[PDB]
RNA sequence: GCCUAAAAGCAGCCAUCAAUUGAGAAAGCGUUAAAGCUCAACAAAUUCACCAACAUAAUCCCAAAAACUAAUAACAAACUC
C-alpha cells in the first residue's frame, strides 16, 4: 500500500482513530497492529510518543520501523514544563542549558534520518537549538543552580493569570 | 544587433569557480557518474555507504562546469556533462569498493573519470580496481627486474640438479 | 531530414532514425546584413498569399506551420506567414500538403467552394441575418489585418473589410 | 517519466540501455535512460530489471525491452529525439500490454 | 540553475498606529442648509489638488470624472480594510468627505415649482486625481492586484499605480506629444484660431488641448 | 598544457613513452649498474 | 508550540529555526482530521509569454459589389472666370 507516518504513545496504542479508521480502509488489522506495538513498546516508559513508520505491501502486510521519542518532549521534559508556551517570543516557557541539548542530540542521534545523514554531533545540536526556540524555551550557556527555580515561581504566576484572565475572557464572550 | 553587453560576473560563479578549482586541484580520484533520479531515501543510504569509505558526492551546474573544464586540461571529459552529472571526490583513490557499492545498484553506471590525471572509461575503471595496490606492484617491480638473474642462477644450477632428479626417479622406480 | 521507420518482424519492433539530406540556402543573398531570413533577403512586405515557392519553404508535408526556433524568422514575420499558410490552405493552394486517406478519398462529397482572401475558417463563422444600415454596418472581413503594411503600387490602402 | 509513471509499467519484464558515454549523439539515449530509471517508474513495478550497458567503442547506442506478451522492441536510438522514443515505447507498450 | 537577485528589503518605512481606513460619515456633522447649484467645473478638467504622492507608495489613480459617495467609500474602506497587512501596510484617504448636497424629487412631480430636497452627499473628483493612497513594506505586484477590484468597481476608470509607474507614464505621455509626427496640433489650432474652429471649440478647450472631454479624459490624443 | 587522451582498453595499443626510454636507459648500462641500482632500490624501498 | 474531538503546512494565535549542493514550520488544491495532488530551491533545459475579448423585440435583411495598373487623381453649385 505505501508508507504511514504515526505518532502513538508508548504503551497507549488503543485500536481507536485517529489511528483506526487509516490501517482499516490500508486494510491491515488494527488489533493486530496495537499487539505488535505494545509488545514492542513495552520496555518503554508508557507516555512517551515516539515516531513510527508503517511500511503495508499489497498483501495486507505491515512492517515497522519505530523512531527515537519526539524532541518536542525531550525539551519539554530537560525543561520541566508539561505544555509549551503560546506566544512564542514573547513568553518564555522554560530554561534548558547547552548541557541538556547535547544531551538530547547524544540521545537522539540514534534514528533512522541521522543515521542515513553522516553529519556530526553539531548539526543536531543546532536543531535542537531551533525546536526549543520554536518552543519558545530559552538556552542559557551554564547558568543552573536557583535561577530556574526563581524564573519558575514567576512562570507559574504567570500561568496562573493567564488560566483566570482565559476564563474570564471565556465568561466575557458567554455573558456577550 | 547593438554591440554586447557585456556580463560581469557575480559572487555565485566566482564561488563556484573557486569550489571547482579546490576540487580538481587537492583531491585524487575524480569519477563522472550519470545522476540517475532517485528517491530521497535511497540518496541518502547511498550518502552513508559512500561516507562509510569517506568518499564525497558534488553536483556542479553545467552553465558553471563546461567553460571551467574546456578552459583547464580536462576538455576531454565535454561529452560526459551532457545530462545529469554526479561528481564522486576522494582522497587516496580506492575503486574497489565504489565498483562494488554501485554494482548493487543495476540502473547507476559509470560514465568515468580521472583518477590520478589519468581518463579512464568504465572498462578503465574496471581494469583499475582489479590492479593491485601501489605497494604490491613495486613489490614486484624489483621481483620482475631480478627475475633474470635468478632464472640465470636457477639454469646454472639446475644441471647438478638433473643428475639428483634422475637419481631420485630411479630410486623410486626400485 | 530525419525521418523514423519501422520494420515489423515477428512480434519486434526495429524504430531506426534516417538522416537524409537536404538544400541548403542560396549563395547570394540581396542584404546579408540582415538577422531574420526574410528580412535579409528583402521580403519583407513584398510576399501575400499567392506566393506559394515561398510559403512552401518551411511548411511540413502535411499542412503544419515550423517552429519559429528553429526557422529563424522575426515575430511579425512568422505571425504574417502563419496567416499566408493559413489562408492559402483554405483558398486551395498546396494540393500536394494533405495527408493521404485512401477510405475517405472515396466517399466525395460537395465540391469544394471556390474562395480566396478568406479571414476566419470556413466552419465557424454565422451568416449575417440584420447586416446593419449605411450608419451601422456589419462589415465582412477579407484578408488579414497582419498584412496592411505590404507596399502599394497603386497607393490606395487595402480595404481590410468589405 | 510521469507518462511511464502513470501508464502502468507493471507489463514489463526487462529493459536495457547499451551506449557509450563518449559519443556525440548520447543526449536522448541517457535522456530516455533516465526516464526510464526514475523513481516513479521504479516504484510502479518491482520486478522489472533495468541494464545500463557502459562501453567505450561501441558508437552505437540502442534499447532493447523485452515484455510477458513474448514481445521484444528494439530501438536503435542514435539520432531520434528523447521525446520521441519515450512516446513511440509508451504507444507500443500501450499497444500490446 | 538562475542567478540568486537580492530582495528588496524596508526598514526606514514606518507603519504608523490605525492603518486601516477610518470611518466616513454619509452626511457632515454640519449638514449644509442651503441647497447649492451642481457646478460641474468640479469635475471638468484635470484637476489641480491631491495628484502626487505624499507619503504612500502606492495609488488608486482616477483616469476620469465623477462623483463618489457614501456607498463607493462604504465599498472601498471594507475591501481595503479586509484585504490589506495591518502590520506591514497603510491606508489613507486622499478625498475628502463627502459635503457636495444632491437635490431630487419624488415621483409624480411636474417640471419646476421650487428645487428639491437634498437626498445626499457626494464628492467631486477630477481626472488625474489620486483615491486611495497606500505604504507599507510591501511590494508592488500584491497591492496592485488587489486594488485593482477597487479600481474596477470605481464609477469613473481607474488604475492601481505607484510612483514609478506614474513617472513612466507621464514620461511616455511627454515622450509622444514630443514626437508626434504631424505638424498640425489641437493646441496650436486652438491657440492660433485656425479655420475659425473657435466656433465649435470650448473656452476650457483652450486649456485641455483636446484631451478633456466632459468628463472623459483620453490620455491616447497627445 | 593538456591532459592525456583518454585512453581505453578496448583498443589499447599506445603505452607510456617514458616507460619505453626508462628500459632504454636501464639496457643501455653495463652490469655493474644494474646491480648498483637494484641495491639503491632495495636500501630505500 | 497553544485552543479544539481532531488542527499532521494549511477554523484559528505565536514563533518562522535547524542538515543536506539544494526544500517556505509551507503560496494553492484535497480529508472530519489524515492520506494524496501541486508551487517555488538545487541538479535539465533554457522561442515569445504584465492587464487587454460583453445577447437581445416585435410586417421583411436591406443598393449590388470589390484587400493592389501608379491618386495632393478625377466626378462634383445660385461660387468664380
Ligand atoms: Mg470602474
Ligand atoms: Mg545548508
Ligand atoms: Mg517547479
Ligand atoms: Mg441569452
Ligand atoms: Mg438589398
Ligand atoms: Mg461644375
Ligand atoms: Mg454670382
Ligand atoms: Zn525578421
Amino acid at each position: 500500500s505505501g508508507m504511514i507516518r504515526a505518532i502513538v504513545r508508548a504503551g497507549q496504542a488503543r485500536p481507536g482513530p485517529p489511528l483506526g479508521p487509516i490501517l482499516g480502509q490500508r486494510g491491515v488489522s488494527i488489533n493486530q497492529f496495537c499487539k505488535e506495538f505494545n509488545e514492542k513498546t513495552k520496555d518503554i516508559k508508557e507516555g512517551i510518543p515516539l515516531p513510527t513508520k508503517i511500511f503495508v505491501k499489497p498483501d495486507r502486510t505491515f512492517e515497522i520501523k519505530i523512531g527515537q521519542p519526539t524532541v518536542s518532549y525531550f525539551l519539554k521534559a530537560a525543561a520541566g514544563i508539561e505544555k509549551g508556551a503560546r506566544h512564542t517570543g514573547k513568553e518564555v516557557a522554560g530554561l534548558v542549558t547547552l548541557k541538556h541539548v547535547y544531551e538530547i542530540a547524544r540521545v537522539k542521534a540514534q534514528d533512522d534520518a541521522f543515521a542515513l545523514q553522516d553529519v556530526p554531533l553539531s548539526s543536531v545540536v543546532r536543531s535542537i537549538i531551533g525546536s526549543a526556540r520554536s518552543l519558545g524555551i530559552r538556552v542559557v550557556k551554564d547558568l543552573s543552580s536557583e535561577e530556574l527555580a526563581a524564573f519558575q515561581k514567576e512562570r507559574a504566576l504567570f500561568l496562573a493569570a493567564q488560566r483566570e484572565a482565559d476564563l474570564a475572557a471565556q465568561a466575557e464572550a458567554a455573558k456577550k | 544587433p547593438p554591440p554586447t553587453p557585456p556580463q560581469e560576473e557575480t559572487g555565485l560563479v566566482r564561488l563556484l569557480r573557486r569550489e571547482i578549482a579546490a576540487v580538481f586541484r587537492d583531491n585524487r580520484m575524480i569519477a563522472v557518474c550519470q545522476h540517475v533520479a532517485l528517491s530521497a531515501e535511497d540518496k541518502l543510504l547511498l550518502r552513508h555507504q559512500l561516507r562509510k569509505h569517506k568518499i564525497l558526492m558534488k553536483i556542479f551546474p553545467n552553465q558553471v562546469l563546461k567553460p571551467f573544464l574546456e578552459e583547464s586540461k580536462y576538455q576531454n571529459l565535454l561529452p560526459l556533462f551532457v545530462g545529469h552529472n554526479l561528481l564522486l571526490v576522494s582522497e587516496e583513490p580506492k575503486v574497489k569498493e565504489m565498483v562494488r557499492i554501485l554494482k548493487g545498484i543495476p540502473f547507476l553506471p559509470l560514465l568515468g573519470g580521472c583518477i590520478d590525471d589519468t581518463i579512464l572509461s568504465r572498462q578503465g575503471f574496471i581494469n583499475y580496481s582489479k590492479l593491485p595496490s601501489l605497494a604490491l606492484v613495486q613489490g614486484e617491480l624489483v621481483g620482475g627486474l631480478t627475475f633474470l638473474t635468478a632464472q640465470t642462477y636457477s639454469m646454472l644450477q639446475h644441471q647438478p640438479r638433473q643428475l639428483t632428479a634422475l637419481l631420485d626417479q630411479y630410486v623410486k622406480q626400485q | 531530414f530525419r525521418e523514423v521507420v519501422e520494420i515489423l518482424d515477428g512480434k519486434t519492433t526495429i524504430i531506426e532514425g534516417r538522416i537524409t539530406e537536404t538544400p541548403q540556402e542560396s549563395p547570394n543573398p540581396p542584404n546579408p546584413t540582415g538577422q531574420c531570413p526574410i528580412c535579409r533577403w528583402n521580403l519583407k512586405h513584398k510576399y501575400n498569399y499567392e506566393d506559394v515557392l515561398l510559403l512552401s519553404q518551411f511548411i511540413r508535408p502535411h499542412g503544419g506551420m515550423l517552429p519559429r526556433r528553429i526557422t529563424g524568422l522575426c515575430q511579425e514575420e512568422h505571425l504574417k506567414i502563419e496567416e499566408c499558410v493559413k489562408m492559402a490552405h483554405r483558398a486551395g493552394l498546396l494540393p500536394n500538403h494533405r495527408p493521404k486517406l485512401p477510405e475517405g478519398f472515396v466517399p466525395k462529397s460537395k465540391p469544394r467552394l471556390n474562395r480566396y482572401l478568406t479571414r476566419w475558417s470556413p466552419r465557424s463563422v454565422k451568416p449575417i441575418y440584420n447586416k446593419g444600415h449605411r450608419w451601422n454596418k456589419v462589415r465582412m472581413p477579407v484578408g488579414s489585418p497582419l498584412l496592411k503594411d505590404n507596399v502599394s503600387y497603386s497607393g490606395r490602402p487595402l480595404l481590410l473589410y468589405h | 517519466a510521469a507518462a511511464l509513471a502513470r501508464l502502468g509499467l507493471r507489463a514489463v519484464k526487462q529493459v536495457r540501455v547499451q551506449f557509450c558515454p563518449f559519443e556525440k549523439n548520447v543526449e536522448s539515449t541517457r535522456t530516455f535512460l533516465q526516464a526510464v530509471s526514475s523513481e516513479k517508474v521504479r516504484c510502479t513495478n518491482l520486478n522489472c530489471s533495468v541494464i545500463a550497458d557502459v562501453r567505450h567503442d561501441g558508437s552505437e547506442p540502442c534499447v532493447d525491452v523485452l515484455f510477458g506478451d513474448g514481445h521484444r522492441l528494439i530501438m536503435r536510438g542514435a539520432h531520434l529525439t528523447a521525446q520521441e522514443m519515450l512516446t513511440a515505447f509508451a504507444s507500443h507498450i500501450q499497444a500490446r500490454g | 540553475f538562475k542567478t540568486l537577485l537580492p530582495v528588496p528589503t524596508f526598514e526606514d518605512v514606518a507603519i504608523p498606529e490605525k492603518p486601516k481606513l477610518r470611518f466616513v460619515e454619509r452626511v457632515p456633522l454640519v449638514p449644509k442648509v442651503r441647497r447649492e447649484r451642481k457646478n460641474l467645473s468640479d469635475i471638468r478638467g484635470p484637476s489641480t489638488e491631491a495628484t502626487e504622492f505624499t507619503e504612500g507608495r502606492f495609488a488608486i489613480l482616477a483616469l476620469g470624472g465623477g462623483y463618489l459617495h457614501w456607498g463607493h467609500f462604504e465599498m472601498m474602506r471594507l475591501t481595503i480594510n479586509r484585504s490589506m497587512d495591518p502590520k506591514n501596510m497603510f491606508a489613507l484617504w486622499r478625498v475628502p468627505a463627502p459635503f457636495k448636497p444632491i437635490t431630487r424629487k419624488g415621483m409624480g412631480q411636474r417640471m419646476g415649482g421650487g428645487k428639491g430636497a437634498i437626498d445626499h452627499y457626494v464628492t467631486p473628483v477630477k481626472a488625474g486625481r489620486l483615491i486611495v493612497e497606500m505604504g507599507g513594506r510591501c511590494e508592488f505586484k500584491e497591492v496592485q492586484g488587489f486594488l485593482d477590484l477597487v479600481a474596477h468597481k470605481l464609477p469613473f476608470p481607474a488604475k492601481a499605480v505607484s510612483r514609478e509607474t506614474l513617472e513612466k507614464m507621464r514620461k511616455d505621455q511627454e515622450e509622444r506629444e514630443r514626437n508626434n509626427q504631424n505638424p498640425w496640433t489641437f493646441e496650436r489650432i486652438a491657440t492660433a484660431n485656425m479655420l475659425g474652429i473657435r466656433k465649435v471649440l470650448s473656452p476650457y478647450d483652450l486649456t485641455h488641448k483636446g484631451r478633456y472631454w466632459g468628463k472623459f479624459y483620453t490620455p491616447e490624443r497627445v | 598544457e593538456a591532459l592525456a587522451g583518454a585512453p581505453l582498453d578496448n583498443a589499447p595499443k599506445e603505452y607510456p613513452p617514458k616507460i619505453q626510454q626508462l628500459v632504454q636507459d636501464i639496457a643501455s648500462l653495463t652490469l655493474l649498474e644494474i646491480s648498483d641500482l637494484n641495491e639503491l632500490l632495495k636500501k630505500t624501498l
